[PDB]
């Protein structure tokens, strides 16, 4: 932990260019799994209907499947307005 | 001589008998299977020659943006 910062000191002030690439290829790499943003990221992507919703045949078995776009059932996207 | 060194006819005749059995079910056996593997590869009905086919578990029954598939 001593002689890195030698290390450090000598390539700062060599090659500030290689220290400045490699500082942000690791950011790169290691930020997005710290982020709580990446997951709102993915659902973004999948809420995006690129694709026609094709309705579902009525057997009388399913509470949590609209009738009409405006009724209560079905997934939320008030989060991504907010966001 | 015959006491000390050799046996009576009895064995070598019924080990003969039983060796005779043995080769020709062995040779009965070999030609059921020569004919069995000519059917076998002429049909493909049995469990040999049974080259592989697509499975169908890869097929996706899903709805396909559009209804003509
Ligand atoms: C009264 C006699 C007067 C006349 C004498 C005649 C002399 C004849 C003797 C010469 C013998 C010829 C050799 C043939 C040996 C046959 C070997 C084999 O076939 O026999 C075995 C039998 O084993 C015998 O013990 C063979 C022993 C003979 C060994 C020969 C060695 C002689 C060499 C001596 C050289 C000198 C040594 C000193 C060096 C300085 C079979 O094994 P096994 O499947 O179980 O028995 C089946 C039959 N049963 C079940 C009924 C018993
Ligand atoms: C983990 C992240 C990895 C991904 C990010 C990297 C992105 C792209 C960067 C890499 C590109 C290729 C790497 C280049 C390798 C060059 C090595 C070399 O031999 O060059 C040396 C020069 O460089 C060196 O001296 C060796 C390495 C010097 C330091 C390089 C980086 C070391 C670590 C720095 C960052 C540490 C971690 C980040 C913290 C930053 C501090 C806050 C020789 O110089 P020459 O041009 O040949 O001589 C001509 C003049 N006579």
């Amino acid at each position: 932990a001593g002689r890195i910062a030698s290390f450090l000191k000598n390539a700062w002030a060599k090659e500030p260019v290689l220290v400045a690439s490699f500082a942000i290829g690791g950011l790169a790499i290691i930020l997005p799994s710290l982020s709580p943003y990446t997951n709102y990221a993915i659902r973004i992507n999948r809420a995006t209907p690129y694709n026609y919703p094709v309705p579902l045949r009525d057997d009388g078995n399913m509470p949590d499947v609209p009738s009409h776009p405006q009724d209560p059932q079905g997934p939320s996207l008030e989060w991504l307005k907010n966001l | 001589i015959a006491r000390t060194f050799y046996d009576g006819p009895e064995k070598n005749y019924e080990k003969t008998m039983a060796i005779l059995q043995i080769e020709a079910e062995k040779a009965e056996l070999r030609l059921k299977e020569l004919e069995v593997r000519r059917l076998m590869r002429a049909r493909g009905d049995g469990p040999w020659y049974q080259y592989p086919t697509i499975d169908k578990a890869l097929i996706d029954h899903s709805p396909k943006t559009t209804p003509d598939n």
